[PDB]
């Protein structure tokens, strides 16, 4: 019986570090696709300040 | 001279001395009585038994819950409840300390004013003082804003607080706890072949509940894999042998605090109307509320609430701010140790309601200024 | 025997799901600071390309 | 092609043709085995008796029932109920027609699993379905809405129907019908000095209690009366001679549905049960409820029944309702009559579970569509 | 040929024909969907109810408006509830008629341009044509010159007219109304022990409020009394018997009107908003804005409303000038009596947006030129 409830102890830190590690997966997948998101914020704001550039030197 | 707190709820009485750091005693808010004959001429027949006394002659008595929804609803055995805690589990005299009660937001007056009437007369306090359940958890968190979300046994209430401000017209009380989890477990447990039906068969699907239950994360594919596979199947020994296997009741237990309508309810989940209760609030603090979500009570305890809980939050609120679910890995009792933590305060002392006032204003007294 | 069979099993999946737990808080920790670095950028990005936008609307 | 309506139930087997005004065939569902020797040679010895064949040699036969609480368990003795059910009083081949068979609500998923299974592999029926014995009862009364106490000889349960819609949550089932009523009858008789233990002197105590048997009004002056006068006794004559005469166990036999606490039951009168389930409705609803109590099935045939029920209704609900108790005279067939009116409608055509749905599906398509 | 108006509301559907003296037809603005599961085979169960049909199997529906704040919010619903008035309530042909629909001032403006492109497009009406409900209201209480207070389910606002001139910088748009106070007292009403959760209870509960509920004089004194005797408590009977009494809801419930910080606003009485939107016109007409005060709207048909507003009024104004509210008998139907006159007038026939205007110049015509 011992053995028993030192086994229960050892699965209830399994289902839970599982659970933590499935939680933790899915929110390193979002980062890095938030990542990519900044990536193009990042390109799309670049275009847009060096198209102002373009023109106040130009005028 | 030292305080009491009685933190009652609907399914464990929870009392102590105003300065510990946990309650002295914590038993069955239950009252049993023998259902059989009786045949053994001087056995000593009580007529009833409380607490967990009535929780062992459980085999042969019919138990009774004195607070349904969070109401007394039995005035009689809720005395015989004080009693008991007074007298055989904390061992004083309740003339010689103020006893600070507890109570649930959005419930009738007439409970709070016979609370206080039992107290002044039949127990002739000094004083008392009937806090709100998610104050004393926002105190025990150690915190002065955030949405509480207390879940007992009769009743789920949020209450969110702003720079020690209460938003009472975003209180939202919610009639699904531990109980109606524990009804509905003892139903979708007849589906396998399993049949309890007595008030001790419950207590036994109760322990199987916070045994063996626990929060999918995502329900749809966990029950897709408890089908699958058979992984998910743990087995519990009732107390005669007979073992029983459950599998997705597990997690289906828990999930109709997520999807009410599992027992027939309209209501939203504790999610939506945790969400709902901070869009209830000014847009200024709701901000520092989605980051200060703090569960409370027993129902609040099992595996992989949290995660869920923010997951729905997180999908419901703007994406750009940051939810937070904060919960102690002791918030079963934050209520009883922020009601110990508010009568040892010094600048508290003057908040009773001390017997001269209720001797002179009647029971009205409570709601009056206190 | 079956006890403990299942007990090392548990350890050598809690030993395992440990060390992922770690390098993967570590990943997210890391991927988070250069998030937080890309969205400063973000912001320097939106007010250079603000002020290029004064500057045209001033000549 | 015509179809074939099989309602089960605990303690006889009605079957017939859908389409027809009552089932073809009734009989005890049982079965006998002998028990004694066997001396003479060549009088061709039956391994096992079924149906009212097992009845009229029961005096050498150990009777057993293959169905205790709804719940069917000996499917061997299952099966042969079927194939006797099929072959020798319907007299059909069930490979030429759908089987539309009846369950009670909230009993294992096993059961209707096996059920499926059953038939599709050792009857080969073409298509098959399964339905619920409450709404059978509602639509042979003729109504959409109400709450229908079935009680046959294992089981009881109400189930409240609103425009057609179901209240699952609301669905109570309680486990003391006829059977426990049959027992608690046996055990009654030996105050008397009768004593009945033999299965075939269970069958003769049953019979006793169809005949002598009825609901009192008010059970303690009924007692009192009982007890002053001897006008309440009549005489049962047994199949050796022997003429018995019982007084006040003619009215304490069915008096347990209203206080099941005398076979030491924890539940509440069917009474009582009733209330309840109607309590557990939309607030919207339960004045319709309230007038379309709808009783059915063997065990609601005693004399003054409906009037005990209105009684009790009436003291337990609001002074301003109309309770109507409905007990049509035929009640005893009313979930057969339904089912039969319900496997004709030519709607219900498309809600057979087909063979080959099965075949792709696996016996669990029972439950998971239909 | 005749034209249609179709007063649309946040709780109440009023449509009728132009040229008559009360609207054809009135029903809840309601769309319902069943909730449980359904049983009865062959019932015909349709997918979702619209107005007082909706209403009477309000027990096993869940109901929505799909108007919240005086903005359409669910255009689908909102599509079923016109293709109802148009179909059922009035048996007419859309394409036959032009529509008069009504709105609330400073709303936003998807909200007129989808009105006119749902009409025009999904009913194809020959012209259509959206009023504002206090000109209305002004037409039918016979003046040109008044500030009319409206306040119906969603929206209480305020509008300034002098002489056929609108002071739209004066106008006041308040966001309490009929629901609120609804809210409100569905939550007072638990201080007393009665619980209502349900969108059916909430029915219950706005027809406690239409039925027991009056405005105080003078709310201080009044609170007094309630409290000193009983003589101000009634009693309400829920549709399942179960009587209620309640005292001072009565008259706290309608009081959020002048003091909307019960409910948690910032914003002030009704009273004082129309005080401060005289205050904020021209100091010429303010004399006769002050006795022109019209009434209008369901909100406003408590008892004893126009003298407490009188009192208010009067309290704010210099002590000469002569207050004056207007409050017809018949003010709840005040918008559609003078939608139905303004769509009768023979000079108005040149302000409807033909189909053509439309189908040059798209949805956005609508608050181009009309
Ligand atoms: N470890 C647990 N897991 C799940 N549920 C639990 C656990 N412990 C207690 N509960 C549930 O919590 C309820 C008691 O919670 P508690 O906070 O004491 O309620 P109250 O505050 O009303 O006394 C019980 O009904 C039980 O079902
Ligand atoms: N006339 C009667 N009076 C009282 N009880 C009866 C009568 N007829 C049948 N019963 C009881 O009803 C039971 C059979 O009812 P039935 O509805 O056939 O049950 P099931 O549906 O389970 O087969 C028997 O156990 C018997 O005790
Ligand atoms: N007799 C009454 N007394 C008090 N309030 C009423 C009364 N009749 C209706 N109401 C309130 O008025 C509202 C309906 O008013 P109505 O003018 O139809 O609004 P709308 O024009 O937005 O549909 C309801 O919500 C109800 O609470």
């Amino acid at each position: 019986e011992k053995y028993s409830q030192k086994e229960d102890k050892y699965e209830e830190e399994i289902k839970v570090l599982s659970d933590k590690l499935k939680e933790a997966e899915t929110r390193a997948e979002f980062a890095e696709r938030s990542v990519t998101k900044l990536e193009k914020s990042i390109d799309d704001l670049e275009d847009e300040l060096y198209a102002q550039k373009l023109k106040y030197k130009a005028i | 001279t030292t305080a009491l707190v009685c933190d009652n709820g609907s399914g464990l009485v929870k009392a102590g001395f105003a300065g510990d750091d946990a309650p002295r005693a914590v038993f069955p808010s239950i009252v049993g009585r023998p259902r059989h004959q009786g045949v053994m001429v001087g056995m000593g027949q009580k007529d009833s038994y409380v607490g967990d006394e009535a929780q062992s002659k459980r085999g042969i008595l019919t138990l009774k819950y004195p607070i349904e929804h969070g109401i007394i609803t039995n005035w009689d055995d809720m005395e015989k409840i004080w009693h008991h805690t007074f007298y055989n589990e904390l061992r004083v005299a309740p003339e010689e300390h103020p006893t600070l009660l507890t109570e649930a937001p959005l419930n009738p007056k007439a409970n709070r004013e016979k609370m206080t009437q039992i107290m002044f007369e039949t127990f002739n306090v000094p004083a008392m003082y009937v806090a709100i359940q998610a104050v004393l958890s926002l105190y025990a968190s150690g915190r002065t804003t955030g949405i509480v979300l207390d879940s007992g046994d009769g009743v789920t209430h949020n209450v969110p607080i702003y720079e020690g401000y209460a938003l009472p017209h975003a209180i939202m009380r919610l009639d699904l706890a531990g109980r109606d989890l524990t009804d509905y477990l003892m139903k979708i447990l007849t589906e396998r072949g399993y049949s309890f039906v007595t008030t001790a068969e419950r207590e036994i699907v109760r322990d199987i509940k916070e045994k063996l239950c626990y929060v999918a994360l995502d329900f749809e594919n966990e029950m897709a894999t408890a089908a699958s596979s058979s992984s998910l199947e743990k087995s519990y020994e009732l107390p005669d042998g007979q073992v029983i296997t459950i599998g997705n009741e597990r997690f289906r237990c828990p999930e109709t605090l997520f999807q009410p309508s599992f027992i027939g309810m309209e209501s939203a989940g504790i999610h939506e109307t945790t969400y709902n209760s901070i869009m209830k609030c000014d847009i200024d603090i709701r901000k520092d509320l989605y980051a200060n979500n703090v569960l409370s009570g027993g129902t609040t305890m099992y595996p992989g609430i949290a995660d869920r809980m923010q997951k729905e939050i997180t999908a419901l609120a703007p994406s750009t701010m940051k939810i937070k679910i904060i919960a102690p890995p002791e918030r079963k009792y934050s209520v009883w140790i922020g009601g110990s933590i508010l009568a040892s305060l010094s600048t508290f002392q003057q908040m009773w309601i001390s017997k001269q006032e209720y001797d002179e204003a009647g029971p009205s007294i409570v709601h009056r200024k206190c």
